[PDB]
């Protein structure tokens, strides 16, 4: 499907603190965004992911230009050091060849 | 406001938009931050509803922070609700009032005091340690959370001596925020509200009723005594407007099935015309969804005069059908009568049903705001009367499956006789007519809209910029309980300033007063709209 | 493909293995059924 | 069966999938195995009671190999109240006071070197021998803005507890994901027998839903695909046998062969071993066509 | 002028999900009028009174 990752590091805070301070306006923000199926979210000791997974036929490049759009409407809420990155432009599925 | 060209994707300009806004947000000041507005335009404003407290026990506070952060979050989840925007209530704030007398006595500076309060609100990382195989994670409070907390932060501390808190030098307490926007109900007393956006080019309707089930559904949760007032939605006179159309529309047929058993001598050619005038209208709607160009309430009241155009070619085939089949009853497989006889007229009615759909092309000319609000009237006839024509030429199979007129030509043929008798006397009588048409035309304005009323109204007073936080509510309560006095009106929502969104820049000077007024069947003897005005 | 034993030949297998098994019932009693039921609905 | 035979290590619920299929769940639906239940809700404690209770009812099954539930509140913390009071009595705010555990019992990162095009991060912390036991913790030394030597017990109380080791969130509500395994029963069969079992034997709790995920949402929204996709069919090859044999009884005499063809694939279905999927409703729609077109061929003869 | 006179915010409590401002400013009695603001008194960084 069409999913776009949004990683943010909170250095150094319990699962609790990056959940509501971190997390949930960005779940929340991300269920508003034109043809996003559904935000899955979970956040870490340190990290927190939202996956945002968007309707059929949506073009893959749309998605992630209106995801843009409320990463940054959202990002004046955020605390004083954290930065919402976008993630790469591939899946879970992508991961081809690997070598050791 | 960056306003673009006419024919742009709202989207692109979005984009176009914030592609330079990045570049100026590290030239601003420290703590403000530009937004980009919601997705929604002058029509997004749909829904709106109040938190009234109908006890002592909740104070304008509590409200505010209800809606800012339970209904705000729940409201927004919905599919296509832009945003959800807080207005009225009071923001609760921590106030420390500092005593000038305290500063210099201790000789302390507000830098100090601000970078000791910047360094007490937070909590530390807890990396992992390596203990036994049970792996722990630290972890260290530090956030501020009452008002004893407040007062044992150390300002200054000296070696050997003693340290100041700042319960020494200030004084702690919970106060309202410095108000830019105020929300009332009925003169009884403040509230606190919200307001519901609808994103560019939705069904209203549909999000109207969901925030309607969601907001019943959360009606449990909430604290004892608090109710959730509704005060404007457009569900009511959407509505009404179908209702009305489609009354319209059965009356029409009624009309024409009337019509069909007076001249015929009841006969049921009439469902010919029952069959034929819907399908046609079908057609159009659904050309009009391979181009959007969604449906606005001219486009629905342009379709009752569309069937009345339509019918026409209708009542001719009917009418010719019948008399050939009657002049064959003077000399089911021998009807062919009803197809020989329907083809000598097809042809006539299908170029008329052309060049009556072709003749709209200058209404689809006209572009900018007029083609914006008149299209889709034009382009719902012209695919009404195209899908006419298609329908006549192929409803010859409907025609098949199922007095007062000598009066008329008796009338009529004297009256022909002494006209063919001087054709120029009526040519002359009708260019005279046609010149003394030119008397009403110059003594009749140009208008670009009807003005088309609302269930609703809203107030709006013309004000002066100087203006108080408290003389705005005094003035806001005064002109709600005058306006609520009217034995018409049924409920008033006062709003003076902004409500929290990018689309409202109202000073706090500028009162909009939304009016609901009672159903029709209740207002008075008389009494119209001019007259409530 | 229905005997198919090689990469991806499940989903090819699956597909097929209803036709097979319907152009065995089908035909063989259509050639039955449909001479009788004409001769019923010519007289 | 010999991997899972052969790798038991007391301390893992084994569970083997193909890359792209596992990845393509875990995309789709979150849950890397085939079967899920998601138990809902606001509470954490409800939601951790309701799925522990599901996970010890369904490895009763008789077709489950496995199951296991996400627990929410699988995490050791080693909470330092740090008393505002005492910390002020001493002269230090709470930042400097918990500057002995971020940096010293921690090592944040503090800058990194360059090298050409490398760069390569800087740590600094304390040694090994005062992050042992919390006992060491309230023995660290502590060197107060006035010069002096005290401990870490003196102005804050720090003791060990539980809570959350990680909140997944579906939709902006807490969630608990249960990991069913089974390889020798069917998908469906076991479905419905989890479903019997769970609303039999387990009572559901005010503000807490329990959804079935995994493949089979795909799988019901197939079906009813599925379902009404087949009037289509009938209604085309009705009408292009009307616009051939120009009589609706010849239609409906060879449009009513595909009952036969259904009988027959359905036959062969249950005699090679294969279940009902969605592949199976493709051969059935396609079927349908080469029934109706043998019939044609018969009946124009 | 901003700080004892205005108010400005000066951080931010966290309730859980909530944020409420903080705030730092001078009594009433020392802003009311013109000249109380001609009157404001001032500790210079050398603490003198003025």
């Amino acid at each position: 499907d069409v999913q776009v990752i949004i990683k943010t590091s909170y250095p150094g805070q319990a699962p609790q603190i990056v959940e509501n301070q971190v997390t949930y306006p960005l779940t929340t923000t991300m269920l508003s965004v034109p043809g996003a199926k559904t935000v899955r979210g979970f956040s870490q000791f340190g990290d927190s992911y939202v996956y945002v997974i968007f309707e059929d036929g949506t073009d893959p490049y749309w998605a992630r230009s209106r995801v843009l759009e409320y990463l940054n409407q959202v990002q004046g809420k955020l605390p004083a050091g954290v930065s919402a990155e976008l993630g790469p432009d591939a899946t879970g599925v992508g991961w081809i060849y690997e070598y050791a | 406001y960056v306003i673009f060209e006419d024919g742009t994707d709202p989207y692109w300009a979005r984009s176009r938009v914030l592609e330079y806004l990045n570049q100026v947000q590290g030239k601003l000041p420290a703590g403000v931050s530009a937004e980009l507005g919601p997705d929604a335009t002058g029509v997004g404003w749909i829904y709106e509803y109040a938190l009234v407290d109908r006890s002592g026990k909740h104070d304008l506070a509590d409200l505010r922070s209800l809606q800012d952060w339970f209904l705000k979050y729940e409201l927004k989840t919905i599919p296509d609700v832009a945003e959800v925007a807080s207005v009225g209530g009071v923001v609760k704030e921590y106030q420390v009032v500092i005593d000038p007398q305290r500063l210099a006595q201790y000789g302390i500076s507000l830098a100090e005091v601000k970078s000791a309060l910047d360094a007490s609100n937070q909590e530390a990382g807890g990396s992992s340690i390596e203990l036994a195989e049970a792996e722990y994670m630290v972890r260290a409070s530090g956030y501020l959370q009452t008002l004893d907390d407040f007062n044992h932060i150390v300002l200054k501390a000296s070696e050997n001596g003693v340290p100041v808190y700042l319960r020494d030098v200030a004084k702690v307490q919970i106060g309202p925020e410095m108000r830019r926007g105020i929300a009332e109900l009925n003169g009884e007393g403040e509230v606190a509200g919200g307001v519901v956006i609808l994103r560019s080019g939705k069904n209203a309707r549909e999000v109207i009723a969901a925030v309607k089930d969601k907001l019943e559904t959360l009606k449990s949760s909430l604290p004892e005594g608090v109710e959730i007032v509704t005060t404007y939605d457009r569900s009511q006179l959407i509505d009404r407007a179908i209702d009305n159309l489609s009354g319209k529309l059965l009356e029409e047929f009624i009309v024409v099935a009337v019509v069909c058993a007076l001249f015929l001598w009841h006969v049921r050619s009439a469902l010919v015309a029952i069959i034929s005038l819907p399908l046609g209208l079908c057609i159009a709607f659904i050309v009009m969804h391979f181009q959007g160009l969604n449906a606005n309430i001219m486009s629905l009241g342009g379709i009752a005069i569309a069937v009345g155009a339509m019918v026409d070619a209708a009542i001719v085939m009917i009418e010719n059908a019948h008399k050939r089949l009657e002049e064959w009853q003077h000399q089911k497989t021998r009807w062919q009568v009803i197809t020989d006889a329907s083809v000598e007229v097809g042809p006539a009615l299908f170029i008329s049903l052309l060049i009556i759909t072709l003749s709209f092309i200058p209404i689809f000319t006209l572009e900018g705001q007029e083609g914006r609000l008149f299209g889709p009237l034009a382009f719902t006839k012209t695919y009404a009367m195209a899908g006419a024509a298609l329908l006549a030429i192929v409803v010859i199979p409907i025609l098949m499956g199922y007095p007062l007129n000598r009066f008329l030509i008796r009338v009529y043929h004297p009256l022909l006789l002494k006209v063919l008798h001087w054709p120029k006397t009526t040519l002359l009588v009708a260019a005279l007519s046609v010149l003394t048409v030119l008397w009403p035309l110059n003594k009749v304005g140009g208008e670009f809209l009807p003005q088309i009323n609302e269930g609703d109204l809203l107030y709006m007073p013309s004000t002066l910029p100087g203006i108080s936080a408290a003389e705005a509510a005094s003035m806001l309560q005064k002109t709600d309980k005058l306006i609520m006095s009217v034995p018409e009106v049924a409920r008033v929502f006062g709003k003076t300033g902004k409500a929290e969104t990018a689309t409202d820049s109202a000073p706090l000077e500028m009162v909009e007063t939304t009016i609901q007024l009672k159903p029709q069947e209740q207002w008075r003897p008389g009494m119209t709209m001019d007259k409530i005005i | 493909i229905l005997w198919g034993t090689g990469a991806g030949s499940e989903v090819m297998s699956r597909i097929a293995a209803p036709m097979i098994g319907g152009m065995i019932t089908a035909p063989l009693l259509s050639l039955f059924i449909i001479p009788a039921a004409y001769k019923l609905m010519w007289l | 069966e010999e991997l899972d035979n052969t790798v038991r290590l007391p301390g893992l619920a084994n569970l083997w999938v193909p890359p792209i299929r596992n990845r393509i769940d875990m995309l789709s639906t979150g849950i890397k195995s085939p079967i899920g239940i998601k138990v809902s809700g606001t509470v954490l404690a409800d939601i951790d009671a309701m799925a522990e209770q599901i996970e010890e009812v369904a490895r009763t099954v008789p077709g489950v190999a496995s199951a296991l539930a996400e627990r929410l509140e699988g995490g050791r913390y080693i909470n330092v109240e740090i008393n505002r009071e005492k910390a002020a009595r001493y002269g230090m705010t709470v930042a400097d006071v918990q500057l002995f555990v971020t940096s010293a019992v921690g090592g944040a990162m503090v800058g990194e070197t360059v090298e050409g095009i490398a760069r390569y991060p800087i740590n600094l912390r304390y040694p090994q021998s005062w992050r042992d036991s919390p006992q060491a913790l309230r023995q660290l030394p502590i060197l107060t803005p006035m010069k002096q030597q005290i401990t870490l017990a003196d102005v804050a109380d720090i003791k060990v507890s539980t809570g959350p080791s990680m909140l997944k969130t579906e939709n902006a509500r807490p969630t608990s994901w249960i990991y069913i395994d089974a390889r020798d029963r069917d998908m469906v069969s076991v479905v419905h027998d989890l479903q019997k079992a769970i609303a039999e034997k387990v009572q559901l709790k005010p503000g807490t839903s329990v959804a079935f995920s995994g493949q089979f949402e795909l799988l019901e929204r197939a079906n009813h695909k599925l379902k009404l996709m087949v009037p289509m069919t009938l209604m085309i090859i009705f009408v292009l046998l009307y616009l051939a044999f120009r009589r609706v009884g010849e239609a409906l005499l060879i449009i009513s062969s595909v009952p036969f063809a259904l009988v027959g694939g359905i036959w062969l279905l249950w005699w090679m071993g294969f279940h009902l999927s969605v592949a199976t409703g493709t051969g059935f729609i396609a079927l349908a066509g080469v029934a109706a077109e043998f019939g044609v061929v018969m009946l124009m003869y």
